[PDB]
C-alpha cells in the first residue's frame, strides 16, 4: 500500500540493482525456455513472475506484499559469490547485520530500509508474484517469499549446469497453468557485458590488435542500443 | 497473411494481419485472442524490440514470420 507493484521488465531491474549500490551485473530477458545462454555465464540467478494461485543460504521472507520485486532480488544478490559482482556497502551492511535473524525479521528489516524503499518506489484482482533462483554451494534453490523457508530444486556438479536444474523446476511450474495461460516473464541476471567488452577491448588495443578492437566497438554500440531501447 | 507469435511457454499464437499493419495493430489483435493487453506486450522479431507504430512491412515481415511476445506484468 505503501509500495508500488513493479513491471517485469529487465532494464528497470538492472536500474534497481544499481541504485542498490550494486555495480557488475546486468538482467537479460528469456524469450524461450530452450533458449541456449552459454554465452550469458556467468548465469548469477534466475527472476521469474507467474500469477498467484492462492544454512548457507540467504532468505527473507515478505510481511508486506507489493515489496515482492524488491525482496525477490535482494534475495538473489545477497547469495552472490563472484569476483565480478560487488554488492556495495548498502546490501553488505544490511547481509551483516541481519545474518543471524529469522526469515520473516529479515523481511521486516528489509520494509524498513528506507533507502531500499526509496530505489524500489522510483521505479512503479489477479496477482502477479516474483520469485528468485539460485545456485549455492552444490544445491539450486527456489526463493519464494511467502515461504518460510528457501526450497531446495536438486543437486548440481561436478560437469553439471545449475540452470538445468532451476529451468526444470520452472517449465513443470508453468505445468500447473492452463495450456493458455501465457502470463509469465522469466529474467536472468548475468554478469556486465558492456563492462566484460571494454576490459577485453583494452587488453586488444594494448595487443595492437585493430581489427578485435573494432569488434568490440561494434559489440558495445549493439549493447548500447539494445540498452536504450529499455528506456 | 497469417504470422505466428510465440511465447515463453511454447504456446504459438497465429493472427490475420496483412504487411501495412503496425505493430500496435498487431498488439490489438493478440489482446482479442488472448486476453492480454498491449501495456503488457512486447514484440521481438529477431532480434529487435519493435516499435509501435511502425509496420511489419517496414520491419521486414514476411507471411508466416515467427515473432516472439515477452510480457510486462506489474508484480
Ligand atoms: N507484484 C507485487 C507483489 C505480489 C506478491 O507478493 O505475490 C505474492
Amino acid at each position: 500500500g505503501n509500495w508500488c507493484l513493479i513491471e517485469s521488465d529487465p532494464g528497470i531491474f538492472t536500474e534497481m540493482i544499481h541504485g542498490f549500490g550494486c555495480t557488475g551485473l546486468q538482467v537479460e530477458e528469456l524469450v524461450v525456455l530452450d533458449e541456449s545462454i552459454e554465452h550469458l555465464k556467468p548465469i548469477h540467478g534466475f527472476i521469474f513472475l507467474f500469477r498467484w494461485l492462492k544454512t548457507d543460504v540467504y532468505f527473507s521472507q515478505q510481511v508486506i506484499q507489493n515489496a515482492c520485486a524488491s525482496q525477490a532480488l535482494i534475495n538473489l544478490l545477497l547469495n552472490c559469490d563472484h569476483p565480478d559482482v560487488d554488492l556495495g556497502p548498502t546490501l553488505k551492511e544490511f547481509k551483516d547485520f541481519t545474518y543471524d535473524l529469522d526469515s520473516a525479521s529479515r523481511g521486516l528489516c528489509l520494509t524498513n530500509s528506507e533507502k531500499i524503499r526509496a530505489v524500489h518506489n522510483s521505479f512503479g484482482e489477479d496477482v502477479f508474484h516474483f520469485v528468485t533462483y539460485v545456485p549455492v554451494n552444490d544445491g539450486v534453490y527456489e526463493l519464494d517469499g511467502l515461504r518460510a523457508a528457501p526450497l531446495r530444486l536438486g543437486t548440481v556438479a561436478s560437469d553439471g549446469d545449475w540452470t538445468e536444474v532451476a529451468i526444470k523446476a520452472i517449465k513443470e511450474k508453468i505445468k500447473n497453468y492452463g495450456e493458455s495461460e501465457v502470463r509469465f516473464n522469466l529474467m536472468a541476471v548475468i554478469s556486465d557485458q558492456k563492462l566484460k567488452y571494454e576490459r577485453e577491448m583494452e587488453k586488444f588495443a594494448q595487443a595492437g590488435d585493430s581489427a578485435e578492437v573494432d569488434r568490440l566497438v561494434a559489440l558495445i554500440a549493439a549493447e548500447d542500443a539494445k540498452r536504450e531501447r529499455y528506456a | 497473411m497469417q504470422i505466428f507469435v510465440k511465447t515463453l511457454t511454447g504456446k504459438t499464437i497465429t493472427l490475420e494481419v496483412e504487411p501495412s499493419d503496425t505493430i500496435e495493430n498487431v498488439k490489438a489483435k493478440i489482446q482479442d485472442k488472448e486476453g492480454i493487453p498491449p501495456d503488457q506486450q512486447r514484440l521481438i522479431f529477431a532480434g529487435k524490440q519493435l516499435e509501435d507504430g511502425r509496420t511489419l512491412s517496414d520491419y521486414n515481415i514476411q507471411k508466416e514470420s515467427t515473432l516472439h511476445l515477452v510480457l510486462r506484468l506489474r508484480g
